[PDB]
């Protein structure tokens, strides 16, 4: 969890959650 | 695995590479330029141009081998007219000019005021209110023309909606810049923003020994042009500093991003002063020129603009008017944001050094070497988007998830994406919202409008529309 719980990156993988799915969330 | 020197490439030496991309294409054509040397090398080659070697990419495939190999603190190009100037100059650097653990620090301090979801939801009722003024503006000139019409070139007055906007979200406070009468010097703010970005394209490719030498009235233009930027940034944050002290009262209400920063932050008021500085400068060209695009690709596929006005009338009455719960209803108009800015990019390229050795189409690319994704360059490449030229929405609502990898890739990825993401995409989608809502748009001879680079990418011509109330 780079970005730590901001939904601004991808680390925490385990509309804006869907876009960053494309490049469910932990955080 | 093919060694380094083994990638396509018209040459060694940068200057000679240099001479021919000014001569044959020139320095505003740089999208082109990129376009041009895919076609000749293929998905992949590498270019010295002046002192700057890159490898270039163009394969969504590709772009996400380059993205996973990342570090956890990023670099991409750093525009050597911008860092000579704050280092010659010595001007305080925001997380734009940083790197490794001092970006970082920035970075996580900042994102909780502008990125993170629980921040974000207190910049709707700020970004609307800016919103429907310009609605306001565009009645009053339709009226005053006594047509029932409104024709016009209005790229002023989006540099002026998108100051008044980022200024809102910062500062909690309105400027101003959508009434009759306008504040000059915060208009002569707005006017640099547009000359650093401007002025910075002639510097490129070379060393800052060179710039001063062979660039020396471009150099004066553009240290000119910071300075507005940083002296006005600075007397709004001092002022904002003071009158806080001097109304010294606890606000259960959202005052915006500064009062959140100033009263409970790690962050120093002078890393806080960098970072406004920077956020203000980023807030104007950017989704102000992505608008005028979204307006011109709506009257160039009026089928599209009618889907989007529906979805965005069924969006307000199913949320009984609440902005939030709107925002969450408009999947296609989301998706037309993606649409514009796959065809107008904001930003030629991505950029990353590599931290690890990495191989990319059988060929060996070590660390330290900077790659570049062509995102102007993919987004026209109909091997990676289907029919590229037209503008469809629904492509970015696809099942088929395949179509959509690794392709939004306007604002960057990851943990160094674009800060001002978040206020952006709800600038953008709110002021499309009110404008949807109340005018039709329209271009009188339309034509197709080219692309020129000026250090963002930016249309190439005026684009005059007509609006009807609608
Ligand atoms: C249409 C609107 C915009 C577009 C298309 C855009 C695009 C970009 C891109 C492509 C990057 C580089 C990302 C990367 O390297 O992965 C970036 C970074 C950045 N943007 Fe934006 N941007 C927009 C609006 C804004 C706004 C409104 C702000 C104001 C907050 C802003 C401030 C910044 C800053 C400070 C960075 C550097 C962040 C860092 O290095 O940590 N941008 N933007
Ligand atoms: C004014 C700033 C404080 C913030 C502006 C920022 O929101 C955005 C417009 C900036 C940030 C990083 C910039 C990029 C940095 C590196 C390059 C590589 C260069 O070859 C072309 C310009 C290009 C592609 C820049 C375009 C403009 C970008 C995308
Ligand atoms: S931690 Fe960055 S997205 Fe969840």
């Amino acid at each position: 969890g780079a970005c730590e719980g901001t939904l601004a990156c991808s680390t925490c993988h385990l509309d804006e959650e869907n876009d960053m799915l494309d490049l469910r969330l932990g955080c | 695995p093919r060694p380094f020197n083994e990638i396509p490439s018209p040459g060694d030496n940068g200057w000679l590479n240099l001479y021919h991309f000014w001569r044959e294409t020139g320095t505003h054509k740089v999208h082109l330029h990129h376009v041009q040397n895919f076609q000749k090398y293929g998905p992949i080659y590498r270019e010295k141009l002046g002192n700057v070697e890159s490898v270039y990419v163009i394969d969504p495939e590709d772009v996400a081998l380059l993205f996973k190999s990342e570090g956890p603190n990023p670099e991409r190009f750093l525009i050597p007219p911008w860092v000579a100037y704050h280092q010659y100059y010595q001007r305080p650097i925001g997380v734009l000019l940083k790197k490794s653990a001092a970006w970082k620090k920035d970075r996580v301090a900042l994102n909780q005021e502008v990125m993170a979801p629980e921040a974000t939801k207190n910049f709707l009722p700020l970004l609307d209110a800016v919103s429907r003024d310009f609605v306001s503006v565009l009645h009053r000139r339709i009226k005053k023309a006594g047509s029932g019409n409104y024709s016009g070139d209005i790229s002023d007055d989006l540099f002026r909606f998108a100051f008044e906007s980022i200024t809102n979200v910062i500062f909690g406070e309105r400027q101003g810049m959508l009434e009759e009468v306008v504040n000059p010097e915060a208009q002569r703010f707005i006017d640099a923003i547009y000359q650093m970005f401007h002025t910075s394209v002639p510097m490129l490719n070379l060393p800052p020994d060179l710039f001063r030498l062979f660039r020396t009235k471009t150099w004066k233009d553009h240290v000119a042009a910071w300075d507005v930027i940083f002296s006005k940034a600075d007397i709004y944050t001092q002022n904002f500093y003071w009158e806080l002290r001097q109304k010294g009262s606890v606000h259960h209400d959202y005052r915006g991003i500064l009062y959140r920063l100033l009263g409970d932050s790690k962050m120093s008021f002078e890393d806080i002063k960098a970072n406004v500085t920077e956020m203000l400068a980023g807030g104007v060209d950017t989704t102000s020129m992505t608008l005028q695009w979204h307006l011109y690709e709506m009257a160039r596929n009026l089928k599209v603009q009618d889907m989007l006005r529906a979805e965005v009338l069924a969006a307000r009455h199913q949320a009984q008017g609440d902005m939030a719960t709107m925002l969450q209803l408009v999947p296609l108009l989301k998706a037309s944001i993606k649409e514009t800015l796959r065809l107008h990019p904001i930003s030629v390229t991505l950029q990353r050094y590599l931290v690890n050795d990495l191989v990319l189409r059988d060929y060996m690319i070590p660390a330290k070497t900077l790659v570049q994704v062509a995102i102007y360059a993919l987004g026209r490449e109909p091997t990676f988007f289907f029919d590229p030229e037209n503008f469809d929405p629904t492509r970015w609502l696809s099942k088929d998830k395949n179509i959509t990898y690794f392709r939004n890739l306007g604002f960057g990825w990851g943990v160094r994406q674009c800060l001002g993401r978040r206020i952006a995409e709800l600038e953008m989608t709110i002021f499309l919202i009110n404008m949807l809502e109340n005018f039709r748009v329209e271009i009188q001879h339309l034509s197709d409008v080219g692309t020129t680079f000026n250090l963002i990418l930016m249309p190439e011509k005026p684009i005059s529309f007509t609006f009807w109330p609608f």
